[PDB]
């Protein structure tokens, strides 16, 4: 129970609250206000930005539609969504709708 | 021993009458913030300077703002017109009195106008309130000179409103931290100063008085001497 | 009132002239309605006026930039070139998923 | 950039971007590329909007140039 | 800057940058330096 | 009306803890001169630590030595935590450890070379289960951190060499306190360190470093 955890923390000789007086760094003011400071266990995620970047120029491309391969097996490359058409047509940039359709 | 980096570039502009901004590059990385910290304390509050502190309009016979005054100009705004004037006090003397007391008509009132104290100097030519040539009113000035920031407990006490002092020239810093490339290192930091002045001194003169005494301080513990050489 | 007439008569031009109870016309037809031209109306107290509508738009297979109105989103008359239909379905489509019942 | 300096002079909003194109594409064939002014100075088709801005080359004056060429 | 379904900008603040403001705002009954004046912002920054 | 500070290393206490306090302060200048001193210390101090490790006998960390309980990945872990004091012209060394013991390895082990100054004897550098020969060289160089980004990775020449990080400052934390006896303050600073490098010197290096960096605003000058 909270009591418990305030009992401990009496004996630490810590105030019975989670918040304590903290200074900036940067200018060594304190801040109006207690901070509360807590252990926070953390862990991390297997989700590593090292492979995410797929960055891609000029790739090679499907041989029976000739369009570039997608999910960074081999050179990956962004699939252009047809949602993303709409949105081009609700901007009326025509000339970047009809060069990302055939050129690229 | 890499040996720390100088900036090695200085940039002054002046946009305004008494405005000047300083740019700083090639910084270290978290030098800046530092250094710009300490510069803009030592600046507002370490400088001494002589300012307006008590004004008295009518031997105490104003007791409020509220009170109406034969002038365009409530008391409050008159009272903000006396606190932007700046005086310059002789060594000798250490305290300042000015004189606002006027029988004209309808006359305009200006810095000029007014007998002061010897060891006072206007500097300036404000305007101060319109005359509207009715009953008879006085104004009263008392200047001191000193260091630091002084608060006042009361804005009024008996017959006087109380003013805090700022005592010092300098009236802004705002000093920025802005991200710089000296190379591969990208990490280095820039700094851009930009510093308003009642015009009593030039501001970078003012900024260069304000380094050396955070200099003078170290000269018991460190050479300075040998610093400036290089 | 739930909506204001103002409100909802914001930013649509007028199809027909509008006449007070006294008598005086107070706008002419063809205008577009503004703010400031908003005050008017809830001050005479008009509580009912005819507006111009894309089913009402006598062009064929087309929309007339009048009949449109205010775009509503650089506050100023629709330009020509600019696709409405598509804007509108998907203005309703995206509010849809934060509404469940 | 905003646009919106550019819109005074010009109507719509895609007239505008159309007559850009154009400068652009004329001052690029125009051999302005020495390679000694683009480093130095911003790309042309940024420079064609700032002439728009300036209003010093009319839009009716770039419909002009199109004969020309 | 203005949503295209409706006139309300979307580059309204939407969580910190707002309690921040909101919490600057708010006033107190008695606090230190009350009834003081300022003739400029600089001045008030000065104070601060 | 001048007042000048002074350096007294007062209140040692900890097993290196110190105090170090100055009398004369400008009455307000005190809280500038205490966050600069916090500020130089951590980011400007520079300490020497082994970048480099070579086994006797290992041809990458991930290997197991015979009749060892620690792992190389574990005795690199070890080795970066020593503490090492060197010379000011030293600047870089080389230190070979030989030991033939059946029990457990230390960094007093390290061979008694001069100019070097190992402040850790007490930390293992690894244990032998059984008696056997043990030896390995690591590089000794003068460092100061300049952050994980602008980080050089330091060549190898040998197979067997194996990259070591090494956490060049000194410092593990710094406090100040200002206190003011009328018309005057004195400023307390409160510094933590391996013990490499003493309170006081170290003090007025941050100090020194702090003076230097403004001496260019007094010039108004590029140079
Ligand atoms: N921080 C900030 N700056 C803004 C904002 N809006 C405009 N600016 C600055 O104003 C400048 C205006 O650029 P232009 O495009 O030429 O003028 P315009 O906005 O009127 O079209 C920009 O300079 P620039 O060429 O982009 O670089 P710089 O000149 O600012 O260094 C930009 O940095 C804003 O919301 N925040
Ligand atoms: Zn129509």
């Amino acid at each position: 129970k909270e009591e418990d955890i305030k009992s401990l923390l009496k004996i630490g000789g810590f105030a019975t609250n989670g918040q304590m007086k903290l200074f900036d760094g940067r200018t060594g003011k304190p801040f109006d206000r207690h901070v509360t400071v807590g252990y926070m266990y953390m862990l991390k995620l297997d989700h590593l930005v090292d492979d995410k970047m797929h960055a891609r120029s000029t790739g090679s491309y499907s041989l029976v539609t000739q369009q570039p391969l997608g999910g960074k097996a081999q050179f990956g490359g962004q699939r252009f969504g047809e949602m993303e058409v709409w949105a081009l047509q609700a901007y009326g940039a025509a000339y970047t709708l009809r060069e990302m359709l055939t050129v690229k | 021993l890499e040996n720390l980096l100088h900036p090695t570039n200085i940039k002054i502009d002046e946009y305004a009458k008494n405005a000047t901004k300083f740019s700083f590059e090639a910084l270290e990385r978290g030098v800046g913030y530092t250094l710009g910290f300490a510069l803009k304390q030592t600046m507002l509050y370490s400088i001494a300077g002589a300012c307006v502190t008590s004004i008295k309009i009518n031997d105490g016979k104003v007791t409020s703002l509220e009170d109406v005054i034969p002038c365009d100009e409530t008391v409050a705004d008159i009272i903000l017109n006396v606190k932007s004037l700046s005086v310059t006090l002789a060594e000798d003397v250490e305290t300042g009195t000015i004189t606002f007391e006027l029988s004209g008509s309808e006359e305009e009132i200006f810095s000029e106008e007014a007998k002061l104290s010897e060891g006072l100097a206007i500097t300036e030519e404000v305007f101060i309130c319109s005359y509207n040539g009715g009953k008879k009113l006085k104004i009263e000035a008392k200047v001191e000179k000193g260091v630091g920031f002084r608060p006042a407990q009361d804005n009024f006490k008996d017959g006087e409103f109380l003013l805090d002092a700022t005592f010092s020239p300098v009236v802004f810093c705002d000093f920025e931290i802005k991200d710089a490339r000296v190379g591969r290192r990208t990490d280095l930091d820039k700094l851009e100063l930009n510093i308003k002045t009642n015009g009593n001194v030039n501001c970078e003169e003012a900024l260069r008085l304000a380094a050396t005494k955070i200099q003078n301080q170290l000269r018991n513990i460190v050479d300075i001497e040998e610093i400036n050489k290089g | 009132v739930k909506v204001p007439l103002v409100e909802r008569a914001l930013g649509r031009t007028l199809a027909a002239d509008v006449v007070t109870e006294k008598g005086v016309v107070l706008l002419e037809a063809g205008t577009l309605l503004d703010e400031n031209l908003v005050e008017l109306l809830d001050d005479n107290g008009i509580d009912m006026i005819k507006v111009r509508s894309p089913i009402t738009c006598k062009t064929r297979r087309g929309l007339c930039a009048k009949c449109y109105g205010r775009d509503l989103a650089r506050e100023r008359q629709v330009n020509v070139g600019e696709s409405v239909g598509v804007i509108a379905a998907q203005s309703i489509g995206e509010p849809g998923t934060q509404l469940t019942m | 950039v905003t646009v919106e300096d550019c819109l005074d002079k010009v109507e719509t909003r895609f007239d505008l971007v159309v007559l850009a194109s154009m400068r652009a594409n004329k001052i690029l064939k125009n051999g302005y590329s020495e390679s000694m002014e683009n480093e130095k100075k911003e790309k042309a088709t940024v420079v064609a909007l700032r002439e728009i801005a300036e209003s010093e080359i009319t839009s009716e004056q770039i419909l002009r140039n199109e004969i020309e060429g | 800057i203005l949503s295209p379904a409706s006139g309300q900008p979307i580059i309204t603040p939407t969580q910190d940058i707002v309690l921040g403001l909101y919490y600057i705002t708010r006033e107190k009954e008695g606090a230190r330096g009350e009834g003081k004046l300022f003739s400029s912002y600089e001045d008030v920054s000065r104070a601060y | 009306l001048e007042f000048v500070p002074n350096i007294q290393l007062k209140e040692d206490l900890g097993a290196f803890s110190y105090k170090v306090q100055l009398s004369p302060v400008e009455k307000g200048m005190a809280h500038i001169l205490g966050n600069s001193i916090r500020r130089v210390l951590l980011s400007s101090l520079s300490g020497a630590s082994i970048i480099k490790v070579n086994i006797a006998n290992v041809l990458h960390e991930y290997s197991t030595l015979e009749d060892v309980k620690e792992d190389v990945v574990e005795i690199v872990s070890n080795l970066k935590k020593v503490a090492i004091k060197l010379d000011t012209g030293i600047d870089r060394l080389d230190l070979e450890l030989s030991v033939n013991k059946s029990g457990v390895v230390s960094a007093g082990d390290f061979k008694t070379t001069q100019g070097v100054e190992i402040i850790n004897k007490d930390q293992p550098i690894a244990t032998l289960t059984n008696q056997r020969a043990f030896s390995l060289t690591a590089t000794v160089s003068v460092g100061r951190n300049v952050g994980i980004l602008s980080a050089i990775p330091t060549e190898l020449e040998r197979v067997g060499d194996i990259a070591v990080d090494a956490d060049f400052n000194p410092i593990k934390r710094v406090a100040f306190e200002v206190f003011d006896n009328g018309d005057s303050e004195t400023l307390e600073v409160f510094v933590k360190t391996n013990g490499t490098i003493e309170p006081l010197a170290a003090v007025t290096k941050a100090l020194e470093y702090f003076c230097e960096q403004i001496s260019v605003f007094v010039s108004l000058r590029v140079p």
